[PDB]
DNA sequence: GTGCCGAGGCCGCTCAATTGGTCGTAGACAGCTCTAGCACCGCTTAAACGCACGTACGCGCTGTCCCCCGCGTTTTAACCGCCAAGGGGATTACTCCCTAGTCTCCAGGCACGTGTCAGATATATACA
DNA sequence: TGTATATATCTGACACGTGCCTGGAGACTAGGGAGTAATCCCCTTGGCGGTTAAAACGCGGGGGACAGCGCGTACGTGCGTTTAAGCGGTGCTAGAGCTGTCTACGACCAATTGAGCGGCCTCGGCAC
């Protein structure tokens, strides 16, 4: 499923932080980046879902796996 | 008589004083004395967002507290940015074009 | 007839993308990326409604915010194109390699 | 149930800005801003107490926290503001 | 007085390299990593209880612990080495 | 008697373990009994892969003591002992990169 | 005590520089490592000194540096003990 | 007469620099400004013997890992030398303000 | 190979590990109530894939200043060991008065239902 | 041709105010944290003047930085039109969450006897 980010939805994140030109190679580098990233916060929801017997991952599972890595997201309980 | 209006704070004195008591530690002891001055960094941290957040509502002429709002608040400010180094889901970043790229 | 020149249309999306506050990547294609890789570590695995506008928050300011520090090594070496070895200079500073 | 913040927001906003509201988006960024600092306050002045082996936390370690976890500017104003409701409620 | 891992560290290098040794700046390092670790073990185990309305820490929470601090790899033969001295203190 | 280390065959005090334990986490908790056994174990497991890669490195520098010097690079040479201990040792340096 | 400034000399950054990788270094980076340093410098000192003041005391002992360089993110090891 | 060519010395100093856990930078110099630092916060202040050397050892410590990354700014633009520039780049990426 | 001060192994002292016994109240797991997760029906129209052709960034080559390396005389002030005086850290004994813990009293806080205006749609004109 | 500004509209969702139940507040007594003085003697800061590492000023000339002419291929902008995002919903039944009962297994308390901290001494690792 790495094919789910096409290439406009790649050029419309680097127009937020401030990128005019965007090579034909960063479609196939940020795929790679973005997979590593997600899999830091995947794992973390997982093991942090089977310590209390639950086979659905809540919302709270994912505020309090991005609070370990740094990221800090707000808006979700915490 | 309750303990927030005594002391002139608007967060209550008893809820902190309570959860002070369930966390650390066992042989630790929180008195009174530790429940008022806790209310008073959370109260003025609170409205020093508030303050920031409700003099860019002003220019677009809207009534309520948008998400947006208060992301140009907390980045924008060079005191409060190392402070809260958060996300605020729905607000994005401050818009910034750098002088190389016109 | 009426071609802009290579530069203005790009650098009207700034503007615009930066003022708005909603999600840039879909939900569709997010949901079942994350699916795929939760199912190596547990199988038969379910997703709350507000579990997946969680990780999409968070994956879309991640790659914003690594974005703005890319962009500055390419007009730091006297260049305005993003290279794909941009990336791998900021994530080694940041501590992520 | 849920024991949030979401009546005492409110009332300080009412005190500066009578001419505002809040949404319920809004609602849950200025929650959690609270929430996590007071998990940073209560966690730096627990470590307090085992360092200098003492137990009672009392005023002493709160404003100790104040200062560490804020770069000044702001730090110094949060003193002022924080003995002043001290003295006044034991002076009553 | 002073309760230190100095007579522990010593005690498993014995057992894979007999012909090593130790010095005074090497102990204040090796002391200090497990230190540091037991700091984090019980910090990450001690909000797995109360986010989900818990009051005992068993052998459940060490475990769940070791995963989400270790980027995985070593974190698999920490519970075949775990397990092992679980079992053999209950059924002896 | 019979120490609580001897029978479980770890090296770590398991009765310092647990009466440390409750001093620390939490108020109106308690530590269970598994819990002690199960924390010597990360303790020293951790404890002899640290000693394992450094005394490969200091048998070929002809010293027997061990030196901060190898430490570091026993740690910082190897990819998954980089991420998991972010500290600095104190008189070690850094890994000679050229 | 006054304009202390100076003690970092021109041989001590090149010193610290080679153990990086650093080649040629140029002649502005004396002025400009001495301003970085003493920013980096002016968080743990002032850390060290409300950790001190806690515990009624007036002289820096060494464990108030350890416990303020690991809220900082630099933990060091050895002068634990 | 005998004059290197300017390259083959500064190298040499790369390898002998890593190799060994010496303190680059003195004690003399650095324990005055140390007291320069603390003396706005609190007059009349004290250093014991293990805390100057400790906050010595996280000064180089934190000189080289920066001096790293700013090495590599230079090899990404087609340079050699450091710049003062290059510097500013590395702490932006960390989060380091001013 | 030649010299000096830290590491390994002993004896002794006394903190706190390990046993047995009694009984509070955490949490294992029995069944029941009914939120909101997963899979599949199809119309409407945003946005993704494919590909035409100039436009203007990245590329490499090679001047010519003016960057700061490399080597050596003279110089400032660091490391070395040892001297004497007194700041303020250490653990050591006593009682004031902080704040843990038990019932009873009665209001702050928070779930659900209720009006009507904040601010989102997308039609207008007038400009940047 | 491209973003703001303007009056109009639409119905989701913020603010208001009750019904009722925890969990805030107050008087009281029991007992241990740490008030703040009173102690000995750890190891900070300041003093002098030797030796000899390494800091500072100045020399000549290699090879670095980065101005600017111009070859040639990657990617900006936009017409045409593939095929899957998102909207209106309806049925089935996993497994989250709240409330029961009564056995599994830590805390507390109080006399034993061995783990392990502090201070000694003899090499025998590794510094010049």
């Amino acid at each position: 499923n790495i094919q789910g980010i096409t290439k406009p939805a790649i050029r419309r994140l680097a127009r937020r932080g401030g990128v005019k030109r965007i090579s034909g190679l960063i479609y196939e580098e940020t795929r790679g980046v973005l997979k590593v990233f997600l899999e830091n916060v995947i794992r973390d929801a997982v093991t942090y879902t089977e310590h209390a017997k639950r086979k659905t991952v809540t919302a709270m599972d994912v505020v309090y796996a991005l609070k370990r890595q740094g990221r800090t997201l707000y808006g979700f309980g915490g | 008589v309750s303990r927030s209006q005594r002391a002139g704070l608007q967060f209550p004195v008893g809820r902190i004083h309570r959860h002070l008591k369930s966390r650390t530690t066992s042989h630790g002891r929180v008195g009174a004395t530790a429940a008022v001055y806790s209310a008073a960094i959370l109260e003025y941290l609170t409205a020093e967002v508030l303050e920031l957040a409700g003099n860019a509502s002003k220019d677009l002429k809207v009534k309520r507290i948008t998400p947006r709002h208060l992301q140009l608040a907390i980045r924008g400010d060079e005191e409060l940015d190392s402070l809260i180094k958060a996300t605020i889901a729905g607000g994005g970043v401050i818009p910034h074009i750098h002088k190389s790229l016109i | 007839p009426h071609r802009y020149r290579p530069g203005t249309v790009a650098l009207r999306e700034i503007r615009r993308y930066q003022k708005s506050t909603e999600l840039l990547i879909r939900k569709l294609p997010f949901q079942r990326l994350v699916r795929e890789i939760a199912q190596d570590f547990k199988t038969d695995l379910r997703f709350q409604s507000a579990a997946i506008g969680a990780l999409q928050e968070a994956s879309e300011a991640y790659l914003v915010g690594l974005f703005e520090d890319t962009n500055l090594c390419a007009i730091h070496a006297k260049r305005v194109t993003i290279m794909p070895k941009d990336i791998q200079l900021a994530r080694r500073i940041r501590g992520e390699r | 149930r849920k024991e949030s913040y979401a009546i005492y927001v409110y009332k300080v906003l009412k005190q500066v800005h009578p001419d505002t509201g809040i949404s319920s988006k809004a609602m849950s960024i200025m929650n959690s801003f609270v929430n996590d600092v007071f998990e940073r306050i209560a966690g730096e002045a627990s470590r307090l107490a085992h360092y200098n082996k003492r137990s009672t936390i009392t005023s002493r370690e709160i404003q100790t926290a104040v200062r560490l976890l804020l770069p000044g500017e702001l730090a110094k104003h949060a003193v002022s503001e924080g003995t002043k409701a001290v003295t006044k409620y034991t002076s009553a």
